[PDB]
RNA sequence: GUACGUGAAAUUGCUGAAAGGGAAGCAUUGGAAAUCAGUCUUACCUGGGUGAGAUCAGUAGUCUCUCGAGACUAUGCA
RNA sequence: UUGAGAAGCUCAGACGAGUAGGCAGGCGUGGAGGUUUGUGACGAAGCCUUGGGCGUGAGCCUGGGUCGAACAGCCUCUAGUGCAGAUCUUGGUGGAAGUAGCUCUA
RNA sequence: AAACUUUCAGCAACGGAUCUCUUGGCUCUCGCAUCGAUGAAGAACGCAGCGAAAUGCGAUACGUAAUGUGAAUU
């Protein structure tokens, strides 16, 4: 069973494989490393045990032997507490008589599993910028559409414009001061 | 349609072109050379010159072969030509290039040609894109502060 | 289709717009807008309450009134005041009425009822904050109040009363009592505390201890809609995260028997409890809505793009005008088309 | 699945057909759903497109405009609609065409050889 | 065991630089003549296994990580029970829609990304 | 189209090209000969041929302000948020600039010449985790008047938030085309003189009040004497901030004979209105007076501001 | 968050004691001693005591101006 | 924009910067100038107060599995 | 002590030129079966880039720009599968040179 | 210095690679048996739409009759 499982799933073809440079992953959703290993593979292991999150709370997935050939009951799972020191005594006395690499195994993953629950918790009550997409057809079109209202802006123009239409108003005080005397005089025979 | 040069921004420039020219690529480019930088009605003076012979245009990078004038003492070469076909042409866009510049309303006594560049079109011969920008003379504004 | 509405200035306009009519559509007919009242800011329009044919206007300052529309164009039928020393550090945050009464609660919890033919006022304390507060449609001397951390709870002046109540000796402070308080919904599943701000109350019987199993929907400002059955419980029954911004209004559609909700994010939809799923929304509305009337099979929006827009229960776009000046309240008068 | 050696499942087959049919083919390959109060009226769901039929565009820029079909522009799989066109530069308003696919029939040009087609397929007129 | 790299410059094909038709990807020598395979002096250098790098520190980025490549939310969550010794790598065809879920999951996980930034804009 | 050979087709089009252009040049040269001969021909066809532009084409819109003054509109303003500014009270405004949190030294070039833009405007380096809206109320009780934020990812600001203390409107703009006085050719120097302000083309009634929010940034009584002016032009939707120093001079092609010449003094950049929210800015429960559809954006003759 | 998540390669025990520092023989307390680097470079100080590396050092404050300070030896 | 999807290299023009005296490019090491990369204190532990809720009830029900295991529903918050 | 991809992990010592030739392990390309409950108009493939990184290397990953409809990792199968040369084939483009030509010239 | 030369970068040309496409080719398999003195295959000349360097047709000249489909051709 388990050994001719591990020569094909193991050496063969696996689809939960992802091929790695320096190591191989497993993307199996009991794999309590989450690495391709002989001691990792949920398929190949028989008796295997599992720490999983499932809205919030931890859990302790177990199967044996025994039920090998019944996938929908292949699968117990007993709910870990939230007292992590009392977890840590529910892995211990559900896996008791379990080879000790198992226990570690599923005591590391309910660290890691409960600094996950912990450092989300913390980001919710944060303030944290929203990632706004940056969309390449918006960006194309806008940057066409401003070169052609820049052009069509005329800047420059309607600032000179501008400033000697305030300057005929007489928007200042009697006499400028932000202009010369030959300026004022033909502003003065101009506007009047 | 987009230029080789970062101006003729709407405002202060005025472009002109033409592309497929039936006229000579290396002739062209020394032209451009020349009136690069100089004033519009400055440039249309020194253009009219060249058509009666009064001033030559200085080949300048292809050289070989040209000879040598008194009139390019000006500009500090010897080698120089009197083309006919490649002024022609230039007198044509710059002529385009002051009516575009009196459309837009630009200040007429201030315009300087800005950039002018020539490339090769592709063999038919080989003819010549032209492309000018003529722009207003920027000024300082004393700060008077 | 007749409307009155008023504006953060005070003015009240009295719009006749016609099905068909689109004011950014070059080519429609201008509607006819009758203006009047204060062209003041302290004297703005909150509240539109709308008493069978007559229109009961509140106001920034205190000045609630009531308006005839039955005649054109309406004249000031009545005028009330609010002393100075209620309004000072609150702020009238509901009003409507029922049996004869006018709810006039405030921000701090007070409640002025006020009996239209008597002229007589009874003050009325409540719990902390408030942000909404409801009286029930049909039965007598209901009240339904909640606001920020203050979670909803159902008032009765009447305990059972089996048929009706006198309309004399509602609202004495000696015989309201509490028939129902609200459980809060359990820790998220990140074990954080589901905070409470309740924005809107509603009474959803109509479209689902004698008379008791009130059935009512509330929208909090952390965009949940929440439907509670005494029956069943303190806790809502069901609770659904129907937005991401701060629900505004709530209430229900009657041509269809069904339910209503807005938000600050200027996104109107409509809720199936049923399906228990939002179906369509009222699209082609800009800005957030600043209040909502349904009026049989006319629905009347209005919002911060200083626009009325009218639509039909089934979300059809029937007419759109704009009103120039930043709206408070909407008004649906007549429903029907202005030839009619 | 199909099964039957005497229809072919080849692009190429398949493409050469649809591009390069005669009018009589592409009378039925531009067909156009009936409306619902049609289809349970008629028990027919589609039928081919016809000049002066009354529809509605479904899909595309037009989505909601109504109008008669003017004209069946076979050569390009394309329907005339009244009304339904775009402004040139020179102001004069070019058609637009919408396949017959994005509109649905809301009203039928009815005459002899409709209603025997109807009745042909299993239609209560 | 810090990273260390036995060479940082690259190894460019021989006369790779005089003429843009032979690319710089290494190609050995097989020229019997040639200097560069005889290796003499001043000659460009080529691949010897003496140059490999640690095996330890071999595939660690800079900041002592490994890049691994990620394409969903399922490839972060791969990274768990090795957040501290590999950093997420999002794909370039992940569009900026699965970019920002990814993004949200690793900041939980205390996982790394190299590239966290790309297609996105910011609002506080 | 029918011709499938490309060379063919594109023979063809040569041909037909071609006969366009001779008939397009008989039509015009018959016609400069009949105008010649009537005079009054040439001005029935300059005036009633008018070439077209996008802003001649502008979609109709209500919302725009007709240059006759409106009492709706001025009723509407006397009691407004900004109304401390534009009253006989004369608030003078007092500008906070602050950053995003952790922001590089390409923000603070910036930064700095947005500084020189707005005397009177403070710059606080943002620390730690304090959000906008507290920003705002300690600011509020500092005497501030004005929040601006710039937003900047990766060594570049892109977004500008901008919020009226102490319970204002909050906009929030896209900025884009960022350039410094070092990259403007021709640039000058900018003294500490308090600018004049020029707003053009805010014909919308929200172009009213992004107006009103840009105007409320500037002390009210400028400087002449420093010849500074800064812009705010709004041309199909997009905003551009220009500063310029000005001289009058005799410009002749102008009908006045006289024209002023400028020199820029930067920062030059555009923004497009993205967000209006009413109160503090919030872009969670912030309530949405404004909000720009990408989709609405399409159409080149369809704007807002 | 207790339990250790990871492979926890803990540092062998290491054989490395701490012993007093043997400063030399010159620099005893009470000594006369020249500053070498710091802000009080060229300083001429007197040694009042050795710290377990540094030496306590003050020029007379109303001489030159050094504070009661600490100098590496 | 019909010289029409994408638009590489060779090649050409203009502009900007730098280097110039003949084996040259190139290799090694650094300087200068220009530019770029990522690494942040923030959390952890502990104490009290205030409220909260369940995986806590000297607690009542339902559902699915194999007494008790998961999921919920009321009620209380010691 | 968890360090059983037993095809893994671990400890130790020695050694390292290389033509012909021999033997292993890998990189890349077109197509096929399976797989990734795979990537993609919120932008696939390609291309550009004095952006960053990984491998002794063949090569690979990635940021930005451009772009506009498809594409990839892993296990296996398959082959018209990798170029600097062949006075190689086809196409494009240079210096010669605005030279030979048909003083200065057009 | 300037020029020229050289290098690098930006933009503009030139060129048409790469990618993606495909009413085409190629290969295999399957069914079938049908030219002509009652004028064939092929060639030429006309016709009318055209873009023919294409197609259809034959002075009844894109064909006419008949059977259809049923409202276009473009």
């Amino acid at each position: 069973q388990d050994e001719v499982i591990w020569q094909v799933v193991g050496h063969e073809f696996c689809s939960y494989r992802i091929k790695g440079e320096a190591q191989n992953f497993c993307r199996n959703e009991y794999n309590v490393t989450g690495l391709c290993n002989r001691q990792s593979c949920p398929l190949a292991n028989s008796r295997y045990a599992t720490v999983r999150e499932d809205n919030g709370k931890l859990y302790l997935y177990m199967k044996t032997i025994e039920r090998a050939h019944f996938p929908s009951k292949l699968w117990q799972r007993i709910k870990l507490s939230k007292n992590y020191a009392k977890a840590l005594e529910q892995i211990d006395q559900q896996l008791l008589y379990w080879p000790g690499r198992q226990i570690h195994r599923c005591k590391q993953r309910l660290t890691r599993l409960t600094q996950y629950l912990l450092k989300a918790r913390r980001l919710a009550l944060k303030h944290q910028p929203a990632l706004i997409p940056i969309k390449p057809k918006q960006a194309h079109r806008e940057a066409s559409r401003e070169r052609k209202a820049l052009i069509a802006a005329k800047l420059e123009k309607n600032i000179e414009k501008e400033l000697v239409k305030r300057l005929k108003s007489g928007v200042y005080g009697d006499q400028p001061l932000n202009v010369n005397e030959e300026i004022w005089n033909k502003v003065l025979a101009a506007r009047e | 349609v987009r230029y080789s040069a970062s101006p003729a921004l709407e405002t202060k420039c005025a472009k002109a072109r033409g592309a497929y020219l039936r006229t000579h690529f290396k002739n062209s480019r020394e032209v451009a050379f020349t009136i690069n930088g100089m004033s519009l009605k400055k440039a249309f003076i020194f253009l009219d010159n060249v058509k009666e012979h009064k001033q030559a245009v200085p080949f300048r990078r292809f050289n070989g072969g040209v000879g040598r004038t008194a009139q390019g003492k000006e500009f500090g070469v010897t080698q120089a030509r009197w083309p006919v076909k490649s002024v022609k042409f230039f007198y044509d866009l710059l002529k385009n290039a002051e009516a575009n510049a009196e459309a837009k309303g630009l200040d007429m006594d201030k315009l300087i040609i800005k950039h002018v560049q020539v490339n090769a079109a592709p063999k038919q011969s080989s003819p010549s894109h032209i492309e000018i920008i003529v722009a207003e003379e920027e000024e300082a504004v004393p700060k008077a502060n | 289709m007749k409307l009155l509405l008023g504006d953060e200035i005070g003015q009240l306009k009295f719009i006749e717009i016609k099905k068909g009519t689109d004011t950014s559509n070059p080519e429609s007919e201008a509607p006819v807008i009758q203006k009047f009242g204060e062209l003041d800011r302290e004297k703005g329009v909150l509240f539109m309450l709308k008493h069978e044919m007559n229109v009961f206007v509140a106001r920034k300052n205190g000045t609630i009134e009531c308006w005839n529309v039955n005649q054109e164009p309406p004249i000031l039928s009545s005028l009330w005041q609010l002393d100075s020393s209620l309004l000072e550090t609150a702020s009238i945050v509901s009003m409507k009425y029922s049996n004869g009464w006018l709810m006039l609660a405030l921000s701090d919890g007070n409640l002025l009822f006020r009996h239209i033919e008597s002229s007589k006022l009874r003050k009325l304390q409540l719990h902390g904050p408030l942000s909404a507060v409801e009286l029930h449609p049909r039965i007598p001397g209901i009240i339904a109040a909640g606001g920020k951390e203050n979670d909803v709870c159902l008032y009765s002046c009447n305990p059972t009363c089996k048929s009706n109540i006198d309309e004399l000796e509602l609202w004495r402070t000696e015989n309201v009592v509490k028939v129902f308080q609200g459980k809060n919904v359990k820790n998220d599943s990140l074990n954080l505390r589901v905070r409470v701000w309740i924005t809107g109350i509603v009474f959803t019987e109509d479209i689902i201890d004698e008379s008791l199993c009130f059935h009512f929907a509330t929208i909090t400002h952390y965009g949940q809609l929440r439907f509670y059955d005494t029956k069943h419980g303190r806790r809502p029954v069901s609770t659904f995260d129907v937005s991401t911004s701060p629900l505004s209004h709530v209430g229900l559609l009657p041509s269809i028997k069904l339910l209503y909700f807005a938000d600050k994010r200027a996104q109107i939809s409509i809720f199936d409890h049923s399906k228990k799923k939002v179906i369509g929304r009222f699209q082609g509305v800009k800005g957030a809505p600043s209040s909502i009337h349904c009026l049989g099979n006319v629905v009347a929006i209005t919002g911060l793009d200083r626009n009325v827009r009218i639509f039909d229960a089934d979300r059809k776009p029937l007419a759109n005008a704009y009103i120039k000046a930043l709206p408070t309240s909407i008004i649906v008068i007549n429903e029907r088309d202005a030839e009619i | 699945m199909k099964f039957s050696r005497d229809v072919t499942s080849s692009r190429r087959k398949q493409r050469k057909a649809h591009f390069g049919a005669p009018s009589s083919v592409r009378r039925v390959l531009m067909s156009a759903p009936l409306s619902k109060e049609l289809r349970e009226q008629y028990k027919i769901r589609s039928l081919p497109v016809r000049r002066d039929d009354q529809i509605t565009v479904i899909r595309g820029s037009n989505k909601g405009r109504e109008g008669k079909i003017t004209s069946v522009y076979r050569k390009k799989f394309l329907l005339l609609i009244e009304r339904v066109t775009r402004e040139k530069a020179n102001g004069a308003s070019a058609p637009v065409g919408i396949d017959a696919s994005k509109v649905v029939i809301t009203k039928l040009h009815l005459d002899k050889d409709r209603k025997d087609l109807i009745v042909r397929k299993g239609g209560k007129v | 065991v810090n990273i260390i790299k036995k060479r940082t410059k690259p190894f460019k094909r021989h006369q790779s630089d005089r003429f843009k038709r032979v690319g710089e990807s290494w190609r050995k020598p097989r020229g019997i003549d040639s200097c560069v395979r005889r290796r003499f002096r001043g000659t460009i250098s080529m691949p010897k296994i003496g140059y490999g790098n640690n095996k330890k520190t071999r595939y660690c980025m800079p900041n002592g990580l490994k890049a691994f490549l990620v394409r969903n939310v399922s490839d972060v969550e791969l990274l768990l029970m090795h957040n501290k010794t590999y950093a997420a790598e999002i794909a370039g065809n992940v569009s900026a829609r699965k970019r920002v879920e990814i993004v949200e999951k690793a900041r939980a996980l205390g996982v790394k990304v190299t590239n966290a930034g790309a297609k996105v804009r910011s609002q506080e | 189209g029918k011709i499938k050979n490309k060379i063919v087709r594109q023979q063809q089009y040569m041909k037909a090209l071609h006969q366009k252009n001779k008939d397009k040049l008989e039509r015009r040269k018959e016609r400069a000969k009949e105008e010649e001969k009537d005079p009054e021909k040439k001005r029935l066809r300059l005036s009633e041929n008018i070439p077209a532009t996008i802003e001649s084409k502008r979609v109709y819109d209500e919302t725009i302000i007709e240059d006759k003054p409106d009492e709706e509109l001025q009723a509407e303003l006397k009691d407004d948020e900004f109304s401390a500014y534009f009253s006989e009270e004369r608030k003078v405004p007092k500008l906070l600039v602050t950053t995003s949190k952790r922001a590089s030294r390409k923000c603070y070039d910036f930064a700095s010449e947005l500084l020189d833009c707005f005397p009177n405007a403070e710059f606080r380096k943002r620390t730690g985790d304090i959000e906008v809206h507290e920003i705002a109320e300690a600011a509020a009780k500092r005497g501030y008047t004005d929040l601006l934020v710039l937003n900047e990812d990766r060594k570049k600001t892109n977004a500008l938030t901008l919020v009226h203390l102490p319970n204002g409107p909050s906009f929030y703009f896209t900025l884009s085309n960022l350039q410094t006085a070092k990259e403007i050719s021709n640039h000058g120097r900018s003294t500490g003189h308090i600018p004049e302000l020029i707003i053009n083309n805010f014909s919308t009634r929200l172009g009213m009040t992004v107006a009103r929010a840009f105007q409320s940034l500037f002390i009210q009584t400028p400087q002449i004497q420093g010849r500074q002016v800064v812009t705010i032009h709004c041309q199909r939707d997009f905003l551009f901030f220009r500063r310029h120093r000005y001289a009058f001079r005799e410009k002749s092609n102008m009908p006045d004979g006289i024209g002023t010449g400028l020199q820029e003094l930067g920062p030059r950049f555009t923004m497009r209105l993205r967000m209006v929210q009413k109160g503090v800015w919030d872009r969670k429960e912030g309530e949405v007076f404004f909000e720009s559809n990408a989709g609405e954006e399409s159409d080149r003759r369809k704007f807002w501001l | 968050k207790y339990y250790p998540a990871y492979r926890e390669n803990v540092p062998k025990k290491a054989r490395k004691a701490v012993r007093p520092t043997k400063l030399r023989a010159s620099l005893a307390p009470g000594t006369v001693c020249i500053l070498l680097a710091g802000r009080f470079r060229g300083k001429r100080v007197v040694v009042l005591s050795q710290l377990e590396d540094t030496l306590v050092v003050t020029g007379p404050y109303k001489v030159n101006g050094v504070p009661i300070r600490r100098v590496n030896h």
